[PDB]
């Protein structure tokens, strides 16, 4: 089902109103606390002192109707921006009288409108408000994609409708929000009702909504075509849109009268039901990711932290990474022993890492298949996992599997391996020091052995998101630096943001590493050309690996494996957020860095502005080794 | 008739015989609706049960003006137009149509010189001509770029009339040009609009700051009211008066020069209509959110 709403500016009678409303079918209904056209005074005498009630009853619903089916609306005479000085008192007094009765009755949201540049005053009313009392209100800032002044009629005469482009007055609408957005210091509590117009403008137009926190999509009667049985539908563009606003899950609203006089109500509230059965139905990943959407977690790690039995068993239940892990195993085995030298040579399979040993199986399965003989040694670190081994081991594995029990920078081999296999890797590959544990292991691969996997590289993509940006800025803990939460990565599914540039790798490292001089160690320049105006506040990091020859896994959006879910994206924050023209590059700056105890990243972006340097000593964010 | 009328009075306007019209409407308590009342003895008024008609509409009364003698024509919250018409007895007061055309709360209506035609202004920013007898809307206009304030149809001309708005235009219509608008002039959002009945090319406008100005269509302005000037009303007068309405809650009296002759502080809510009686051409009918239906004697 989809969460809809009614939209009215005439309520007669709230408890009939409410009714009919209800029975077309909507969970909602927006509506005014205090009556529209009922203009008051708070200063002059005598309208001053006009005898009350000043609005309805509260005890005309119950709590519950108030709390969960009614979303207040802002008196469209309130203008608190007014460069009249009388108009400008009486309206702030009026906000926060209406505001303060929202609060009263406990309503879940209400609604106020930019229709305007100059919100500046509106914005300091409803800041004041925020910080006047205990209450939970959420704020519905009511903003259309096209402002009226650019869609008005070209019929008149002496002040004829702009022909000539303007990308950025096309873009105007989103400024007032930004601005007012910025003015309340990005509040929790202040979202986007985006309304949507007959005439759509340029994607560029709608692509600058992406990344901003939309609870609401207000669709006038109006903009609804009629089909050949009188029905309303919508265009395709319009659909097309509607698909990607049922993806971020906003409320829908249905504004204006019924155009479609023949028909029922519910035609409309139907149309966007028909249209979100007919959208394509979640792929295995998007089943798993539901849930994680735009949710900030801790990176894993696993050298440092032992992980948990039910850890395990999610990472278990990804059928393509161990599927590929076993096909790389398998075209490894054929190459290293021919079909004349099969039953005289047995093959040293080492698992680095080996968990409770899905990686153990994979190397089995791939040995029977390739009909190669292997002699298999099992290296976990946690010794918890390793109680799983040898039950496995005692049970069903035998002495094909030796189990050992230490960390693989330690472990003193019997015998050199011919193939060392690892799934070590991050959603920055390199992030859970999968580098420094193989080179460390290395010594005790034969001179010709291979290593799975035998490379990996990160990615980065400078993204837009003022929601992820509000999620970060809240992540801040009692005794530790007051900016911390944005100089450490967060490991989260990219939800509502937007990607500003295509992703482009960051840091490489090849297994195994043959240098004289080994140092894992980094420094990167990137540069990202950006082809429109938006605003930085972070950049989103995937990996692809090398397993084997042709047999690899990724996370790149573009080369991303089908139904892989072991890996969301990374998110690298930035303390402050950095305007972003059409046309500029930004240019941001990655260091790996490391001691003998610690590994960790720093980073910088240098154009079109500088930030600080971000983590610099490992001071908010390390990677224990 | 409804048993008891509502408290805020919006609209107030004479015909030939001198019978008062009044428009109501619940701004405020549990109903938000209104009603219209006629008044063939207008000093019993605003007393509902010595009235000659009275009937109860479904929403509030933004605004309503007459259509010949039997007519009415009222703007709803609903966001409809509707025409209401006395029966031959003129004692019941019967719907003919409702048409829900609006998306927002219909604000300002005026009858143009056929008086087979009308045009609406609404909060959804559109202005729309109606046919009266077809019931339907010819030409729907989305000219301004904000709420539609006043509409007056022009006395003499059945093809033009002014138009105001907070997108800060005054527009010249005239339906007879491809491009039907024209923008006149402003400073100040323009709050109310007022032909003048004998000089065709001639219109007042009064700003939402309490100024009124004088305008040749081809400029004359005076600070009568300390806030928002609601209403326009000429005199009967072949030399006529202008009365001048605001939410400071008084009524002014002005000549050709805008200059002070008469002042009444008498309301004690907002001022939101005024009407000369045809009768006696010096009394001036004035109503309020105070529920008063002052009669003024104007020093002419
Ligand atoms: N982003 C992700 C996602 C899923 C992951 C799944 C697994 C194992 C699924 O079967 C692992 C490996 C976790 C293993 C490695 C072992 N480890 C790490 C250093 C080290 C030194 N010497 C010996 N073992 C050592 C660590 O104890 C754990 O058991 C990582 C994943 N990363």
């Amino acid at each position: 089902r989809v969460s809809s709403g009614r939209d009215l500016n005439c309520v007669p009678e709230i408890a009939d109103t409410l009714g009919a409303v209800a029975k077309q079918g909507f969970d909602f209904l927006c509506m005014p606390v205090f009556h529209p056209r009922f203009k008051r005074e708070f200063i002059q005498e005598p309208a001053k002192n006009r005898p009350g009630p000043q609005t309805r009853s509260d005890l005309l619903l119950s709590g519950r109707d108030w709390n969960t089916l009614i979303v207040g609306k802002l008196s469209p005479w309130i203008r608190p921006d007014s460069k009249v000085e009388k108009i400008r008192r009486n309206s702030e007094a009026a906000m926060l009288q209406e505001l303060n009765f929202g609060a009263y009755l406990g309503l879940p949201a209400f609604l106020l409108p930019l229709n305007q540049e100059d919100n500046t005053n509106l914005a300091r009313v409803l800041t004041n408000h925020i910080h006047t009392g205990h209450h939970s209100s959420m704020f519905w800032m009511r903003v259309p994609l096209v402002a009226p002044e650019d869609l008005r009629d070209d019929i008149i005469e002496n002040a004829p409708t702009t022909h000539t482009e303007e990308y950025s007055g096309e873009e105007k609408t989103w400024m007032w929000w930004h601005n007012f957005r910025t003015l309340c210091d990005y509040s929790k509590r202040i979202a986007v009702a985006l309304e949507i117009g007959a005439d759509l403008p340029s994607n560029h137009v709608i692509d600058r909504w992406l990344g901003e926190p939309i609870k609401a999509a207000i669709l006038p009667t109006s903009i609804f075509l009629t089909n050949k049985k009188g029905f309303p539908v919508l265009s395709k563009m319009h659909q097309r849109l509607i698909f990607r606003l049922l993806k971020l899950e906003v409320q829908f609203i249905i504004t204006g009268t019924n155009h479609h006089s023949e028909k029922e109500f519910c035609s409309y509230l139907q149309y966007l039901e028909y249209l979100s059965q007919n959208r394509p139905p979640p792929n295995a990943y998007e089943l798993f990711a539901k849930g994680y959407e735009d949710y900030l977690q801790s990176p894993l790690q696993p050298l440092m932290d032992n992980l948990e039995s039910q850890t395990y068993e999610v990472f278990e239940k990804d059928p393509i990474k161990y599927s590929q892990y076993q096909q790389a195993i398998y075209k490894c085995l054929l190459d290293r022993v021919p079909e004349e030298e099969k039953d005289t040579n047995v093959q040293v399979l080492m698992v680095l890492g080996a968990g409770r040993g899905p990686l153990v199986n994979a190397s089995l399965r791939a040995a029977k298949q390739a009909d190669r003989r292997i002699k298999l040694y099992a290296v976990e670190k946690n010794p918890n996992a390793v109680v799983t081994l040898e039950n496995w081991q005692f049970e069903e594995w035998g002495s094909q599997v030796t189990v050992v029990s230490s960390d693989m920078r330690e472990w003193v081999a019997p015998e050199k391996a011919d193939i060392i296999v690892s799934e070590l890797l991050g959603s920055f590959a390199d992030n859970e020091l999968s580098p420094e544990c193989l080179d460390g292991a290395q010594h005790f691969l034969k001179d010709d052995g291979v290593s799975i996997p035998g490379e990996y590289t990160s990615f980065l993509a400078p993204i837009s998101s003022s929601k992820l940006y509000n999620e970060v800025r809240a992540c801040r803990e009692k005794d530790r630096d007051p900016e911390a939460q944005f100089e450490m990565p967060y490991v989260v599914r990219l939800h509502n943001f937007h990607q500003l540039s295509a992703p482009q790798p960051c840091f490489t490292f090849s297994h195994p590493n043959r240098d004289p001089m080994i140092d894992n160690n980094r420094y990167c320049t990137l540069e990202f050309p950006v082809e429109v105006n938006t605003v930085l506040h972070g950049f989103a990091g995937y990996f692809e690996t090398v397993l084997y020859q042709d047999i690899t896994l990724s996370i790149r959006p573009e080369t991303h494996s089908p139904g892989m879910f072991s890996w969301f994206p990374i998110l690298f924050p930035i303390k402050q957020p950095i305007t972003v023209r059409e046309g500029q590059t930004i240019c941001v700056r990655f260091w790996r860095c490391s001691n003998s105890k610690k590994v960790w990243y720093e980073w910088a972006v240098t154009a079109p502005v500088c930030s600080a340097i971000h983590n610099p000593t490992g001071r908010s964010y390390t990677i224990g080794l | 008739a409804p048993a008891c009328m509502e408290r805020q009075l919006e609209a107030a306007r004479y015909r030939s015989d001198g019978a008062l019209l009044l428009g109501a409407s619940s701004l405020s308590g549990r109903c938000w609706a209104g009603s219209l009342w006629l008044f063939k003895d207008p000093c019993a008024a605003p007393n509902e049960g010595f009235c000659s008609a009275g009937v109860q509409t479904e929403a509030g009364v933004a605004d309503l003006t007459w259509v010949g003698e039997r007519g009415i024509l009222v703007a709803s919250d609903s966001g409809a137009v509707e025409l209401w018409e006395l029966d031959e007895n003129e004692t019941l007061i019967v719907s003919k149509f409702c048409k829900y055309e609006h998306d927002d709360i219909v604000s300002t209506v005026s009858v143009l010189s056929s008086g087979t035609q009308a045009v609406s202004g609404s909060k959804d920013i559109c202005i729309k001509v109606w046919d009266l007898a077809q019931q339907v809307v010819l030409s729907s206009y989305r000219a301004h770029a904000a709420q539609v304030t006043c509409v007056a149809a022009s006395p003499h001309k059945d093809s033009v009339f002014l138009s105001c708005s907070e997108d800060n235009r005054i527009l010249l219509w005239d339906t007879r040009c491809p491009k039907p608008a024209s923008q006149i002039g402003p400073g100040y959002l323009p709050t109310s609009l007022a032909w003048h009945p004998q000089q065709s090319e001639v219109f007042v406008f009064g700003d939402e700051n309490g100024t009124v100005s004088l305008v040749d269509t081809k400029v004359l302005s005076s600070a009568v009211h300390s806030q928002c000037v609601t209403g326009l009303v000429f005199s009967p007068h072949s030399v006529p008066f202008l009365a001048s309405l605001s939410e400071d809650c008084s009524l002014a009296v002005l000549d050709s020069s805008l200059s002070e002759l008469f002042r009444s502080q008498a309301h004690r809510d907002f001022v939101r209509d005024a009407t000369w009686s045809p009768l006696n051409h010096s009394l001036l009918t004035t109503v309020g959110w105070d529920h008063q239906v002052v009669h003024h004697v104007v020093p002419t």
